[PDB]
């Protein structure tokens, strides 16, 4: 599997969670950020590793990172 | 599909019948395509072994005759199918 | 007549591989015998001894040549994807009796395509 | 002679066609029964199909 | 360039035709026509229609060389997307084909990965620019001494 | 003053420079051919 | 219901704009942080659907650029006119066609380009040009430099109106959307006003004009001692002493006598003996016949008076058992989307090039053109080459309609619809026949070279050896040889020599002559076959999975030009239309480069040459494709290597830009390669070296320097890439014919 990881200069946009196509990603309550709010990375057993989330992350540099693991059936995308 | 095998019947006739109007002269003979057609295979049916060459006219004969036949008996299923 | 399902699964259904009935060895029999026999053809005419007198020899040794390739192909298949043993064709036991009957079938029908050559030359 | 006879016929059948053949005749007019537009078009099929007809006999040594 | 400028100085050194060198070698065509068009008429007559030669295998070699090079710009040009996609259609086409779908894939067939394509286009590159210099500095020297 | 704001937009004046520079070049390159020293 | 309504005054003509760049978008309106926005700016240039939302604005931006092209058409016409008339030998070689090479272009005397204006006769020296002008204004009738000024002038003059209407009609007198959506009443007038009467108009000028000029000039008069056109209007003895049907006037006409016009309309076939042409005869009744056709032809559609067919009536009447709802919808797709309509123009405009491409070489329409072997490989190539850029822009703008324009509402159950539900039936079919192809086609010169390389050429597919002949081809050779006075009865002479018949010669050159097809000729059309399915696999799967794959469930929402959708699911990179689009430009280079090397070598081998007094054909390359052209390595040595001797032996000569441009080209492709073979991550990261040495010396720029985007590097990738093995072919091409030729 992949592995998404959230640092802490994540201020809560949202924009990752929205951009992901395989509902990785969700927002939780977290008190860090002016939003109220973190990103959170609980399904990453169905992260296809597309890197739409760091596209979208605002932060300079991403607050949000996916580093590229084993492949699978899920990772690969695959339909076969 | 109704499908309807007297369809090809009626393609067999319809075409022939069609084919066998007298033409001009040259490279057909003036007695029609399957009066020239009928007339290929039977002085290449009589050397049954030695097929024809590029050179005689039985080829054209031969593909006019079916792409006239094809076109009358495809047009054949769309009429008998769908009235 | 559907064509599309009808004519095409009933047809499918009474070829060796799917036929009710036969045993491993008789499908791979089947099969053999179907592509030994025509194996021989490219083999024989297209072969760099089809100007020879080696000609026919040359095409039917090739053939079994071919078939030895594919038998053990076919047998590297059946172990690698069946773990599991059994008496239908997908299976360990099974699939090794394919395989024999088709070796049997495709070596013989070669030698019978070789023989009809000769008796019809 | 033959050419003025075929022509007048040739349009005068592409004008009984017409009434069948076009989609909604007018039969807002005297005797042909068609609106100038519909007599126009029909006439004009007459001419094509007339002047193809009688150079089909010329060809043919017919007329 | 190295290899190139070696090979061409000593070809000219070796004819006793310096002066074809120093005079041809301060522009680039010189190097197209009296290094690698010039030089290149015994090798890719190895074979021809009339027969063939010692030089054979080095002008099958050099074709094979130019093939393999080529064979590389699809892996380096073409990437990954393209291909998967390519395959996902031939895995359906497989699975639906009647007595061919008895036989099942243990792994899952995919496109090379991003990194391996560059690999693998690299070493056609790499194989085929190597192979098609081996075959003509070795038959260009060979048929002209 | 609008076309002067166009006519001083980057691809307008390269344009105009560089075929002043070779203007420039190709008449030194008329009236003074074949210059291979100074 | 068909009316012109516009709206007036919809946009005022101020520079304000000019002042502004990327106005025209949003995104570039707010002006450059960085040097992508630069490029941005030049890409989104055109994209007038991206711009605005409104289909109204879209097709009136379409129709004012469009008179831009026709206006920058009308000043290139005008300019070749002009140089024909004041710097060509075009007047000297009406009096020596053969002799004299056609030349419209002299270089100024400056740092020793001068040796550019070649040898060419007609007292001029200047660059040979293989445009075939010369033929095409000496079929016109044109005789003098006045009749090429004034056509020069009235060029302008077109260019100038053009430049006004595109101005008018955005500017002052903008249709509405309704006025484009006019489909039926569009088709009635290009059909019969624009095709129908320009052929018309045409026929006109050929009876008039070209037939008497040319007559006069093939009896042997002296161009300045024939009559100038207008005289043949006005003086209809001087016509009926050439044509004496002109005697009979306009009679035999409305009379439908038409037998009587046998002098100036015929049915000859074949070439004239004199130029190795088509009779102008033969031309000008086929322009009558077509006219005729296309005027007919274009009453077909509904306008404003009931009669007629509505377009939308067909296409859903066009409903069968096996088709679902037929061609429901594809009348408001073709109303609604420019793209949908610019893929099938461009498909057919693309494939007319190849058409024209291959009846104009094998029916040589001008005087003087089939032995001028330069001019007939430049024009074969040429429109090869605008067709098979066309046809990829076909795959282009198919799948910008995918991407764009496509919904499911229009397009349930008809034809677009269940093509895109059986897609993996189609590509995976269509990919299975492209590996059959190419195995089978490319795999007969790989068996070949091996068999050649083993000394076994008895176990070659040869016309001495294992024959494969076109038994196919050669038949359709012997029925069109049978054709006149036969199937074709009033036909006196085959449509094409190509096909059998006759060697025709102008002078010792051969004009046409029978093109005979064995095992080269099978092979190599397997070869083109093979291209051409491959590339109809890349551009039709960039079509059929523009909006989605089971690798991008959502690639619609991506768009049509996205590098990738990243490293993930394996790697996504170049699944877009877009990529799809690139990679057809290769192969298409590929398919297109091979089908003008067949043609290069076939006609030189077999075709074009000299025929002595006794009667002997000496082809240019003595009949050498039949043995060499069934290995790759006769290919490389007696196609490549042998025929490169002319442009690599340039250099000193009047061929020498050729020779220039054989390297410049080779360079340019190369120079590709960086593009194609690297990645922006490389090239960001060294800007960022070169930008700290900036910023060390206070002369960094404000516009931040950017690597390329990975879609512009695939773009100047794969335009260097063209742009360099197309020039190196044409300075290959021209040099050898200009030469040999
Ligand atoms: C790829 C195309 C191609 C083709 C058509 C040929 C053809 C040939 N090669 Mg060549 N060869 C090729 C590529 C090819 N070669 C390449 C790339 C190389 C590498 C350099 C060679 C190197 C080579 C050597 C060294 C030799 C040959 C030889 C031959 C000949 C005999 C081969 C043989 O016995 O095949 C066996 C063929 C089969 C077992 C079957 C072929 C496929 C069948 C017919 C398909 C049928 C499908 C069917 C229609 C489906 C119907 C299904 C259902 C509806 C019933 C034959 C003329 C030999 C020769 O002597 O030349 C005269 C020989 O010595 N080849
Ligand atoms: C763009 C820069 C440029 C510059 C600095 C010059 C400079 C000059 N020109 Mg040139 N000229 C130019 C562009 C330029 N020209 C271009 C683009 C054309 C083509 C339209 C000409 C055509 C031209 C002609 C016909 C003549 C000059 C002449 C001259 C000289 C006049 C004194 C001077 C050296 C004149 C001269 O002195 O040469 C005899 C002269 O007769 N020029
Ligand atoms: C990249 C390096 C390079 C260098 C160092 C040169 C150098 C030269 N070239 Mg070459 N050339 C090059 C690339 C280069 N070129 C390329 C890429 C091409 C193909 C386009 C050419 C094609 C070319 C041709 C066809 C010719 C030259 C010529 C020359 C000479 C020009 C002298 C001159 O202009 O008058 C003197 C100019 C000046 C002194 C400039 C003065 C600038 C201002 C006005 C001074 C202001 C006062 C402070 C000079 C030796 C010419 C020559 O005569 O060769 C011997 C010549 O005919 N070049
Ligand atoms: C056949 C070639 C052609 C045609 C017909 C057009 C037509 C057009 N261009 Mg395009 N353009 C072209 C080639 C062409 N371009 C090329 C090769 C590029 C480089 C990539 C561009 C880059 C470009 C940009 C950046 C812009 C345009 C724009 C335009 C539009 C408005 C221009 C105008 O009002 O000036 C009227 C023209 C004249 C009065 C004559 C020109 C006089 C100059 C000085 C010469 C018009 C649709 C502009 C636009 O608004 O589009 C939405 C715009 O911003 N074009
Ligand atoms: C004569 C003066 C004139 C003026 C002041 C205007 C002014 C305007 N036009 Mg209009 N227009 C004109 C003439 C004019 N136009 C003409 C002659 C046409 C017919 C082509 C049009 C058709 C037209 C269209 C379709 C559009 C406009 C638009 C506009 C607005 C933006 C234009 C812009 O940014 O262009 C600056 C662009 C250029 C200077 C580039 C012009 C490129 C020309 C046409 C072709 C170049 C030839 C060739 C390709 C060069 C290759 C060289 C080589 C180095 C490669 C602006 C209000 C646009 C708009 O959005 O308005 C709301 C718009 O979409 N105009
Ligand atoms: C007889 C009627 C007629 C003719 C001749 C044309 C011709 C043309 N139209 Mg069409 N058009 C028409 C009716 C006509 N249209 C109608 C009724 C509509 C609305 C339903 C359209 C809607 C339309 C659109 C939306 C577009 C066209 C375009 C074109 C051009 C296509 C490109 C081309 O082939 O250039 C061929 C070029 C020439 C033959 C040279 C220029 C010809 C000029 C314009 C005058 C021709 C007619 C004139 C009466 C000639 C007088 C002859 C003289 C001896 C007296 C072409 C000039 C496209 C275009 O490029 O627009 C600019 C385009 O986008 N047309
Ligand atoms: C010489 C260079 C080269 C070669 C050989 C290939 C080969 C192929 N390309 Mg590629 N391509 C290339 C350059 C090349 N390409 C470049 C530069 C690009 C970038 C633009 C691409 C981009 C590209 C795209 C986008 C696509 C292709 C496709 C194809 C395949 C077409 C189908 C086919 O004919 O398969 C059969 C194989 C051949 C014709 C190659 C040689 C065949 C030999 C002679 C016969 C068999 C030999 C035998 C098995 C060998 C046994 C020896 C072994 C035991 C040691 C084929 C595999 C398409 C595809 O996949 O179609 C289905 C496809 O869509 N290519
Ligand atoms: C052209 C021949 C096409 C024959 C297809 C048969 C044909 O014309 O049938 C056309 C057939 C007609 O269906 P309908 O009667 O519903 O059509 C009514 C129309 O008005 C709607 O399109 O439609 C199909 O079944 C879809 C085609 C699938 C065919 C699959 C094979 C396609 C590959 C063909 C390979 C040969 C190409 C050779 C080219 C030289
Ligand atoms: C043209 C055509 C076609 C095709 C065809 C085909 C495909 C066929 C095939 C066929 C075949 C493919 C056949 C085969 C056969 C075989 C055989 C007949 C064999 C046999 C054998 C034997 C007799 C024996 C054996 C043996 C021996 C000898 C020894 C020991 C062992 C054994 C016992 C095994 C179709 C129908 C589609 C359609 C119509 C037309
Ligand atoms: C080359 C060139 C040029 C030139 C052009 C020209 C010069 C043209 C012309 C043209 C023309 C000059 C045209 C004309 C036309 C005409 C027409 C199109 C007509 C028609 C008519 C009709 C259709 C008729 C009808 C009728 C009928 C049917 C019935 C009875 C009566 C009558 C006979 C009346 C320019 C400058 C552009 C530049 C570029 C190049
Ligand atoms: C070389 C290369 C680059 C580097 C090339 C760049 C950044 C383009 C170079 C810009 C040129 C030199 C134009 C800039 C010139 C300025 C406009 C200044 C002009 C000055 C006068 C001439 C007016 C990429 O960015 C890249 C990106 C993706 C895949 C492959 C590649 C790639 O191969
Ligand atoms: S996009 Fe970045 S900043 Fe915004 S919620 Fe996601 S990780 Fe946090
Ligand atoms: S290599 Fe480039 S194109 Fe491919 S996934 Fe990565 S960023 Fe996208």
């Amino acid at each position: 599997a992949h592995t998404v990881k959230i640092y802490d200069n994540c201020i809560g946009c949202t924009q990752c969670v929205r951009a992901c196509p395989l509902d990785v990603l969700e927002m939780v309550p977290w008190d860090g950020c002016k939003a109220g709010q973190m990103a959170s990375a609980p399904r990453t057993e169905d992260c296809v590793g597309c890197k739409r989330c760091e596209t979208a992350c605002p932060t300079d540099f991403l607050s949000i990172r996916v580093y590229l693991g084993g492949e699978t059936t899920r990772s690969m995308g695959l339909a076969y | 599909y109704p499908l309807n095998p007297a369809v090809i019947l009626i393609a067999i006739i319809g075409w022939s019948a069609a084919a066998a109007v007298p033409s001009n002269i040259p490279v057909l003979g003036g007695t029609g395509l399957t009066q020239a057609f009928l007339a290929s295979i039977q002085r290449l049916l009589a050397q049954y072994p030695t097929g024809p060459k590029l050179d005689d006219p039985f080829w054209f004969y031969l593909v006019v005759y079916h792409v006239g036949l094809f076109a009358l008996l495809i047009f054949g299923q769309i009429g008998y199918a769908g009235y | 007549p559907i064509n599309s399902s009808s004519l095409t699964r009933g047809y499918l259904a009474q070829l060796p591989i799917y036929r009710s009935g036969l045993s491993p060895f008789l499908r791979g029999l089947e099969i053999g015998m179907a592509h030994g026999y025509f194996l021989i053809g490219p083999f024989v005419e297209l072969g760099p001894l089809r100007n020879t007198e080696m000609k026919y020899l040359a095409g039917l040794l090739s053939a079994v040549g071919l078939v030895v390739i594919l038998t053990l192909g076919m047998l590297l298949y059946g172990y690698v994807s069946f773990t599991n043993d059994s008496q239908d064709v997908e299976s360990l036991e099974g699939w090794r009796q394919l395989a024999s009957g088709f070796l049997l079938g495709a070596v013989g029908g070669a030698g019978f395509a070789y023989l009809l050559i000769y008796s019809f030359i | 002679s033959s050419i003025p006879v075929i022509m007048v016929i040739s349009n005068l059948l592409a004008l009984a066609i017409g009434r069948y053949a076009i989609q909604n005749p007018s039969n807002e007019t005297p005797i042909i029964g068609l609106n100038l537009a519909q007599l126009v078009a029909t006439t004009s099929f007459g001419h094509i199909i007339g002047v193809a007809t009688i150079l089909g006999l010329s060809n043919m040594g017919i007329i | 360039w190295i290899t190139f400028y070696w090979h061409w100085k000593h070809l000219s050194l070796w004819q006793g035709n310096v002066a074809q060198f120093n005079e041809s070698s301060t522009y680039l065509m010189g190097w197209l026509r009296d290094y690698l068009w010039l030089n290149s008429s015994p090798l890719i007559n190895g074979y021809n229609p009339y027969g063939m030669n010692s030089l054979s295998v080095w002008a099958w070699m050099f074709l094979f060389a130019h093939l393999v090079w080529a064979t590389g710009f699809m892996f380096l040009i073409s990437w990954r997307g393209y291909w998967q996609e390519l395959i996902e259609t031939l895995a359906w086409a497989h699975e639906r084909t009647p007595l061919a779908n008895l036989i099942k894939w243990k792994d899952k067939p995919v496109a090379l990965s991003i990194v391996q394509a560059r690999l693998v286009g690299l070493v056609h590159f790499t194989v085929g620019y190597i192979l098609t210099y081996a075959a003509f500095v070795i038959a260009s020297t060979a048929g002209k001494f | 003053m609008n076309l002067k704001k166009y006519l001083s937009t980057a691809p307008v004046v390269a344009t105009l420079w560089l075929f002043l520079t070779a203007g420039i070049l190709i008449e030194l390159n008329r009236f003074y051919p074949d210059s291979l020293f100074y | 219901k068909v009316k012109v309504v516009v709206d007036r005054d919809v946009v005022a003509t101020s520079f304000e704009k000019w002042a502004k760049p990327g106005h025209f978008s949003r995104s570039l309106a707010k002006g450059p942080k960085t040097t992508t926005w630069i490029w941005n700016l030049h890409a989104d240039a055109h994209d007038f659907d991206s711009h605005t939302s409104s289909l109204e604005e879209v097709s009136r931006k379409i129709f004012s650029a469009h008179f831009g092209q026709l206006a920058i058409i009308f000043i290139w016409l005008s300019g070749m006119y002009f140089h024909g008339a004041r710097f060509s030998n075009y007047v000297a070689w009406l009096s020596n066609p053969t002799g004299i090479k056609p030349s419209a272009q002299v270089v100024w005397p400056i740092v020793g380009q001068q040796i550019l204006n070649a040898d060419v006769g007609g007292g001029i020296q200047g660059i040979q040009i293989t445009s075939g002008l010369f033929q095409l204004w000496r079929a016109s009738g044109i005789v003098n430099e006045l009749q090429l000024y004034v056509t020069a002038i009235g060029g302008l003059v077109m260019a100038g109106l053009m430049m006004f209407a595109g101005w008018f009609h955005y500017h002052k007198a903008a249709p509405k959307l309704e006025w484009f959506q006019n489909v039926e009443s569009m088709l009635n007038h290009h059909l019969a006003g624009l095709l129908g009467l320009g052929s018309l108009s045409w026929a006109g000028h050929q009876i008039h004009v070209s037939l008497p000029v040319n007559k006069l000039l093939d009896a042997g008069v002296a161009p300045s001692s024939i009559p100038l056109p207008h005289e043949f209007i006005l003086n209809r003895n001087l016509m009926a002493e050439l044509y004496p049907s002109f005697q009979q006037g306009l009679a035999p006409f409305f009379t439908l006598n038409w037998k009587q016009y046998s002098d100036i309309l015929t049915f000859k076939g074949g070439l004239s003996p004199v130029t190795g042409g088509l009779w102008l005869t033969d031309v000008a009744h086929h322009h009558l016949a077509i006219a005729v056709l296309f005027i007919v032809a274009g009453h077909m559609y509904r306008t404003n008076w009931g009669i007629g067919h509505s377009m939308k009536q067909l296409l859903e009447a066009h409903k069968g058992p096996l088709t679902g709802e037929g061609h429901k919808g594809l009348y408001e797709v073709l109303t609604t989307s420019w793209h949908a309509n610019l893929a099938i123009n461009l498909a057919m405009l693309g494939s007319l090039s190849i058409i024209v491409a291959h009846h104009m070489y094998s029916m040589p329409p001008y005087p003087y053109l089939a032995t001028d072997y330069p001019t007939q490989l430049s024009l074969f190539t040429h429109h090869m080459w605008i067709g098979g850029f066309c046809i990829v822009g076909a795959g282009a703008h198919a799948a910008i309609y995918m991407v764009r324009d496509y919904s499911p509402t229009v397009n349930y159950n008809n034809v677009l619809d269940r093509m895109i539900r059986h897609r993996d039936a189609i590509i995976s079919h269509l990919n299975w026949v492209c590996i059959f192809l190419g195995t089978h086609s490319f795999g007969l010169y790989i068996h070949n070279d091996t068999m050649r390389a083993l000394g076994r050429a008895q176990d070659m597919f040869s016309d001495t050896a294992i024959q494969l002949q076109p038994v196919l081809a050669q038949w359709i050779q012997q029925i069109h040889t049978l054709a006149p006075g036969n199937t074709a009865v009033n036909a006196l002479a085959t449509a094409s020599y190509a096909f059998g018949a006759d060697t025709v010669t102008v002078g010792s050159k051969i004009a046409m002559m029978p093109i005979k097809l064995g095992t080269a000729d099978f092979m190599v059309h397997h070869i083109h076959a093979f291209t051409i399915h491959v590339t109809v696999l890349i551009l039709l799967k960039g079509v059929l999975f523009a909006r989605n794959s089971r690798l991008i469930p959502d690639k619609a929402n991506l768009g049509f030009r996205f590098p990738c959708d990243g490293p993930g699911r394996g790697g996504t990179c170049q699944v877009s239309a877009w990529d799809h689009v690139f990679l057809g430009l290769f192969w298409m280079y590929n398919a297109l480069s091979v089908v003008i090397f067949h043609f290069s070598w076939k006609m030189q081998s077999d075709v074009w040459g000299t025929v002595s007094s006794n009667g002997t054909v000496s082809h240019i390359t003595g009949g050498n494709f039949a043995q060499s052209a069934i290995t790759i390595n006769g290919w490389l040595r007696d196609f490549l290597w042998a025929q490169a001797s002319q442009v690599i032996q340039s250099y000193g000569s009047s061929l020498s830009a050729y020779g220039l441009m054989f390297l410049g080209a080779h360079f340019v492709w190369a120079f590709s390669l960086m593009f194609l073979f690297s990645g922006r991550g490389y090239w960001q990261e060294l800007i960022e070296s070169i930008v700290w040495a900036h910023n060390k010396l206070k002369v960094a720029p404000s516009i931040a320097p950017r690597a390329l985007s990975i879609t512009q590097g695939r773009a100047v990738g794969v335009a260097h890439y063209l742009l360099g093995g197309i020039a190196t072919t044409w300075a290959f091409f021209l040099a050898r014919i200009i030469s040999v030729g």
